[PDB]
């Protein structure tokens, strides 16, 4: 989510209940502004949290012009001390498949199944972005120059279009993006209305902790993954 | 090129029966709304002012 | 000019690194006076750029301080345009030498912001043809001039483009290569007469 | 060999015509600006 | 002559190329032509 | 401020430091949302609060489909029971001109400057005097056609930071290139331009009517004004500046 989600508690307004304290919120505002300074990103959205057993990894994601670029991930344990997380590949996706369990706060932790916790952080954040990173329909407009920009004239979805999974897009490489109605399982997405139905909350069931914010009246949107960081393989049993 | 601009006025638009709109009137409305202070990035906005 | 067409006059306008900090007040006076800004851009001219920008007068203005005052920090160039653009911009500026403008033109921007002869707060087009030359230098790929519809385009092509394009296409005709555009474009890049040959090895 | 007489003369004529068509486009655009804005000041004050 | 081969091969492309170059008047027309031909593929073939 | 955007860019975050509690905020959200149903308003605003002396007034407006406030006005001691405040006029404002002091909080309260001037009339006169005019509109937020129709500028993009620092880039909300700017206002320097949290949000403080703070997010279609104050004009502004 953008900085507008850190001037007000947009995260906890979704009713998921997990988010940032005002301490972390103000610290994150200053730190993500400094990240946009130090790293010349077009925008610096707060990706979310990986709730560990010792400390939580506060995650930020760099956005280029060129928003479907291979987005650059950053991590921080004490919020402000932001550090450039390495990018993800297919080998590191295959590497962590033998490991299961909750994240440890120290990213130097080792698993004997060695495997670094930093590699787990990189791979799990990549998997969450490829699976359940949400963009509402029409928020991004494929520019004729081979580059994706913000559709800066985007009006929020009509309330008729709110209830359809077709009106929401996977924020990744592929109206250009893939819609959520093919995201198997068919019931894998939960759509609910809060705050007088001026608020659409769309939570991932396959990756619990994701909660996508959207205000239909305006263009205020964003997604945050605040959760344990594992994939709910039990989803078809649970549906 | 006075004959050419005469032909240009002569076209825009022998009205397209598929929609009933005119290039002169359509682009005129498009430019009229643009001249109420759209920004320097107005070049990227005409695709949905047309809509 | 006495066509059906109607005409916009355009002028360059610069702010030096000792006045860029007051960019905002200068832009406020520019807009309030009636100018319209077409494009902004932040520059940092190395001495090679300074030698080329004043190339119409760099062969007489042997002032190393004048190169430093473009190179000693960034610049703020603008295209301004309004009814009698160059004369109105000159009227706001006043004399080119700020040492004269300080005492004789209180209203001048150069008196308000400038310091001395070489530490002039502003530089802009002193002539329409000079306006085209400096604007085509600093902001490439921005159309500013009347289009050469007639024989002038043919003369331009025959003097710059044709002496290379003819010979390159001639060799393209001898070879008859597949997908001929690669042969032409790579030939033009490699054997440009206005540039040296680059050996990336 | 002798393309200097063959093909470049045709192409110079085509550059002339394409620039003429471009000028026609610029002229038509300019008439559009006049029409829109003259309709604006005249009707806005009435 | 070799006109017919290059009648078919280039056609509209060189016309638009030098029309744009004459309109822009860049400092290096030849490099501008090469880059424009690259871009012309990047729109047409793709 | 917009009734749906009251949470966004909170009143206490505007730096004036006077605003609503969560109790009033939730009640105001649902009550203005129902006011959209009860009255045929195109949009519903929270005009602001008047502290009074015994009970606070909570105010709402008021827009028709004109997209420029004529306007209707509502008032309520709580944030639940909204009552239609009848509009002011020249005679009504003339009676309040001999009335001074803070608001009481009882609409049925009377004054003796004698004309039995009701607190209800004092409330509407003060509201319209504030709205005729120190309410603020950014430059380009709305526009007026040649046919006399006001439109909210859907393509508005906020003000640039250069235009933020000038009073010329802000308009009085009252009708008057379409509305009067704030750099035509009396006394000169009556508007305090300010910047909080860097360039995140603009804050304009009215020095004629204390407690009025106008919020504008640069580069974005988030803006609005609110009056949390005493309900009496700081006529003493010339001695301050």
């Amino acid at each position: 989510m953008d900085a507008d989600s850190l001037l007000l508690s947009l995260e906890l307004a979704s009713g998921s209940g997990q988010g940032l304290s005002p301490d972390r919120r103000a610290s994150l505002l200053t730190s993500l502004m400094l990240v946009k300074r130090d790293y010349r990103f077009a925008r610096v959205l707060f990706w979310g949290r990986i709730l560990g057993l010792v400390a939580d990894y506060y995650i930020a994601q760099g956005l280029s012009e060129d928003q479907l670029a291979p987005r650059k991930t950053l991590y921080s344990l004490n919020c402000t001390e932001w550090s450039l997380l390495p990018p993800a590949t297919e080998e590191m996706a295959m590497q962590i498949s033998v490991v299961s369990g909750r994240f440890m706060g120290d990213p130097s932790h080792e698993y004997e199944h060695q495997i670094k916790e930093e590699t787990r952080l990189v791979s799990i954040i990549d998997q969450i972005d490829k699976a359940v990173a949400i963009i509402p329909r029409g928020a991004l407009f494929k520019t004729p120059f081979g580059v994706t920009h913000v559709n800066r004239t985007f009006e929020g979805l009509p309330l008729s279009e709110v209830r359809k999974l077709s009106s929401y897009f996977h924020f990744r490489e592929a109206d250009f993006l893939d819609s959520l109605e093919y995201d198997i399982p068919r019931g894998s997405w939960s759509i609910q209305m809060e705050r007088g139905n001026a608020l659409v909350v769309l939570r991932s069931l396959l990756w619990p902790g994701l909660t996508f914010y959207h205000a239909p009246r305006t263009k205020n949107y964003g997604y945050i993954y605040v959760g344990t960081g594992e994939k709910n393989m039990d989803l078809p049993f649970m549906l | 090129l006075e004959v050419a601009i005469q032909n240009a006025k002569a076209y825009l638009l022998s009205t397209s029966s598929k929609s009933g709109l005119n290039l002169y009137d359509h682009l005129s409305k498009v430019l009229t709304k643009i001249l109420d202070e759209r920004p320097a990035d107005a070049v990227d906005i005409i695709e949905n002012i047309s809509q | 000019m006495p066509l059906p067409q109607i005409y916009v006059e355009k002028t360059l306008a610069l702010i030096k690194p000792d006045v860029v900090d007051k960019e905002e007040e200068i832009q406020d006076i520019i807009l309030g006076s009636g100018f319209t800004i077409i494009q902004r851009r932040k520059l940092h001219l190395s001495p090679e750029h300074c030698s080329n920008f004043y190339v119409e007068q760099y062969g007489k203005m042997f002032f190393p301080n004048l190169t430093a005052y473009m190179s000693s920090g960034p610049l703020v160039a603008m295209i301004l345009a309004r009814h009698k653009a160059i004369s109105y911009w000159k009227e706001l500026m006043g004399p080119s030498n700020s040492l004269v403008a300080k005492e004789t033109h209180p209203d001048s921007l150069r008196a308000i912001y400038g310091t001395d002869e070489l530490r002039n707060a502003l530089h802009g087009s002193n002539d329409f043809a000079a306006s085209e030359r400096e604007i085509r230098f600093m902001f490439p790929a921005v159309i500013i001039e009347p289009i050469p519809i007639g024989q002038a385009a043919k003369d331009y092509i025959n003097l710059y483009v044709a002496p290379t394009l003819l010979q390159g296409l001639t060799e393209l005709c001898k070879e008859k290569p597949p997908d001929p555009y690669l042969w032409l474009a790579d030939w033009l890049m490699k054997n440009n007469p206005n540039k040296p040959k680059l050996c990336h090895f | 060999r002798d393309i200097e007489v063959g093909f470049l003369p045709w192409l110079m004529n085509e550059v002339e015509k394409s620039m003429e068509h471009s000028m026609v486009g610029r002229t038509v655009l300019d008439m559009l600006i006049r029409d829109v804005v003259e309709r604006r000041i005249n009707d806005y004050e009435h | 002559m070799d006109t017919a081969y290059l009648k078919n091969c280039f056609g509209t492309g060189l016309t638009q190329a030098l029309a744009e170059v004459a309109r822009v008047r860049p400092s290096d027309p030849i490099e501008y032509l090469a880059h424009w031909l690259y871009h012309y593929r990047s729109i047409t073939v793709a």
